[PDB]
RNA sequence: AUAUACCGCCAUCUUCAGCAAACCCUAAAAAGGUAUUAAAGUAAGCAAAAGAAUCAAACAUAAAAACGUUAGGUCAAGGUGUAGCCA
């Protein structure tokens, strides 16, 4: 005898319930344990249900600031030549160094993005970084 | 004394003339008899092994 | 002899982390095996948007520091389960993980359901294993969904049973039922890889520490 | 469809024996003979005489054990000598099994004129091949 | 007298492939319950199959063939319910 009912309660309220009542006259050995160290959210049903008129979800677009640099990048540059590395933690890409120095120059005081615009590229430039200026 | 023997001594002390062999005296091992792993999966605790 | 059987039970649920599986994971280790890496925003579930630190560019970002909260409550938990020597089953359909996982099980000394699910496996269990069959006192969803995009049969099964549930629920996962959910991957190797090894070292330890505990207070009673 | 010495399907309920499970065509194959005598074999006689022996036999066993019998009995004879076999049921007590044999042995050899021993099995309950 | 009260023993579809019961599941069920790179069904029965018979082996032939259908046949094989006869 027990309580297979899961959109009522949790396994926990359940529980506690049926021992209550009398039907249950044993703690289940995971009982004393949920009670000490419960989770977050109590685990009870709930319908999922869709979102009608102007009802909308909470989801921040993640853009960061080097974004508007990076934009700009890959527009006149296009992705660097060499290949992006996903398993080093710590790579730099060529946009990411462009950025370093964007950063950088912006830092001293100037004010135009033109200006940082071109002196990054002609900083990397003798570097010797080969910054093709793609419009294809 | 052998499985052979065994069959042999059964088949005289208790003659069958029934054709079908499934339905004649047999004092076999019970290992042959009974089917080989009808035993539990698990042990008193209740944990499978 | 009643004070030490009282000990063994009833000292471990008077610390917080009385297994200390908290130096297990970091938030860096976590970052590192691609946990927080979600389905795109057309895949989302209404109920993982608490979970979800953003959307960047499409792709879903699960925040790793609601999953170290959740996903310590759930070690500890899986840790006193298997300190009380109970029986935990970890349950996946993902076929690219089903050895890793019957593996995992195996090492840790519990058992592993990868296969097709039958249907009244937990509801009917006395029919399917016989009379007297003990059923599972923890399952560990490692993945919740099964091949069909739809939910585990088990996780609303385990539920009508009163059995708790330690699942891995991603952005487009239905957590309502997972009594401890942990938001995180469950798509990449590394981020599977990293959830098996946690249950495995967390489960041994608290194997082992009952060990330790049973001779301490065993050796009390000559002594 | 043939409906001789066949107990037909019920419910999955009914307890058959093995001698009422096996229809007529399993007779040598999986079930032997309850009568074993030589008059049915190739140049012998007195077969309507042996054959009607053996009703009388089997109903006057089942009367003079009225619902103790477990089983059809095995009537054997050899010479001149019947011998019958038969499972019982422990419901009367002990020394009523005593008188019982005493008589129905004595009645029947002075009724055939032969020596007549009955040879009694005693089971705790009727023994179950199948559920049908 | 009644096979239109039955037992018993059969015909017919038929060597056709189905009949019946215990459980489990459903935002309720009037019903349904399959997916194998598997999605709720499971585990036992009866028939088929297998096995046995035609005295090597096969094939073939026999035998076997459930639940139902035809108030099918048989009160005259025997037994028997109900009604009827007893100079
Ligand atoms: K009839
Ligand atoms: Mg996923
Ligand atoms: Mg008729
Ligand atoms: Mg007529
Ligand atoms: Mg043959
Ligand atoms: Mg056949
Ligand atoms: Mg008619």
């Amino acid at each position: 005898a027990g309580s297979r009912l899961e959109t009522v309660g949790s396994v926990f309220s359940r529980t506690r319930d049926l021992m209550r009542a009398g039907v249950l006259k044993e703690k289940p050995l995971w009982y004393d344990i949920y009670k000490a160290f419960p989770p977050l959210r109590e685990p009870v049903f709930r319908r999922p249900r869709l979102r009608y008129g102007k009802a909308k979800a909470d989801i921040q677009d993640i853009f960061y600031q080097e974004d508007q640099i990076r934009a700009k990048f890959f527009a006149t540059y296009g992705s660097g030549q060499k290949a992006f590395d996903l398993f080093n933690p710590n790579f730099k890409s060529t946009c990411q160094r462009f950025v370093e120095k964007y950063t950088e120059l912006q830092n001293l005081g100037e004010t135009d993005e033109e200006k940082l615009f071109v002196e990054t590229g002609k900083a990397l430039l003798a570097e010797g970084i080969i910054l093709r200026r793609v419009r294809e | 004394f052998a499985e052979e023997d065994i069959d042999r001594a059964i088949a005289y002390l208790f003659p069958s003339g029934l054709f079908e062999k499934r339905a004649r005296p047999m004092m076999k091992h019970p290992e042959h008899i009974f089917p080989k792993q009808r035993a539990t999966q698990w042990g008193e605790d209740g944990r499978p092994f | 002899g009643d004070d030490f059987q009282s000990r063994i039970l009833d000292t471990p649920l008077q610390h917080s982390d009385f297994f200390n599986v908290k130096e297990l994971f970091s938030v860096k280790s976590l970052f590192e095996a691609r946990v927080h890496l979600g389905h795109k925003a057309g895949c989302r579930h209404r109920f993982m948007e608490p979970y979800i630190f953003g959307n960047r560019l499409g792709q879903d970002i699960i925040d790793l520091d609601q999953t170290a909260l959740n996903l310590q409550l759930a070690l500890n938990f899986t840790a006193h389960v298997a300190y009380r020597k109970g029986i935990i089953l970890f349950v996946s359909r993902n076929r690219q993980f089903s050895h890793l996982i019957e593996t995992t099980a195996q090492a840790c000394g519990e058992y592993a359901h990868t296969r097709y699910f039958k249907g009244g496996l937990l509801t009917n269990a006395q029919l399917l294993f016989g009379p007297s069959v003990r059923l599972p006192d923890l399952i560990i969803f490692l993945h919740t969904l099964n091949n069909v995009f739809e939910p585990h049969v088990a996780v609303r099964d385990a539920a009508k049973m009163n059995i708790p549930t330690v699942g891995i629920v991603d952005t487009n996962c239905n957590p309502c039922l997972i009594t401890y959910p942990i938001p995180g991957n469950d798509d990449s190797p590394q981020a599977i890889q990293l959830f098996c090894k946690l249950f495995r070292t967390t489960i041994n330890r608290a194997k082992e520490k009952r060990r330790q505990m049973e001779a301490l207070h065993r050796l009390q009673s000559p002594k | 469809k043939n409906r001789a010495a066949r107990v037909r399907v019920a419910k999955g309920n009914k307890p058959v024996s093995y001698e009422e499970a096996h229809a007529p065509h399993y007779i040598a194959h999986r079930k032997g003979w309850l009568s074993l005598h030589t008059g049915n074999l190739d140049g012998e006689d007195h077969a309507a005489e042996r054959t009607l022996e053996d009703v009388f036999l089997r109903k006057f066993m089942m009367g003079t054990f009225p619902g103790c019998l477990a089983d059809q009995i095995v009537l054997k004879r050899r010479a001149n000598q019947v011998d019958i076999c038969a499972l019982v049921l422990r419901q009367l007590p002990a020394h009523k099994f005593y008188f019982l044999v005493g008589y129905s042995e004595t009645l029947l050899s002075h009724f055939y004129k032969c020596p007549v021993r009955l040879h009694l099995q005693t089971v705790p309950s009727k023994v179950v091949y199948k559920y049908i």
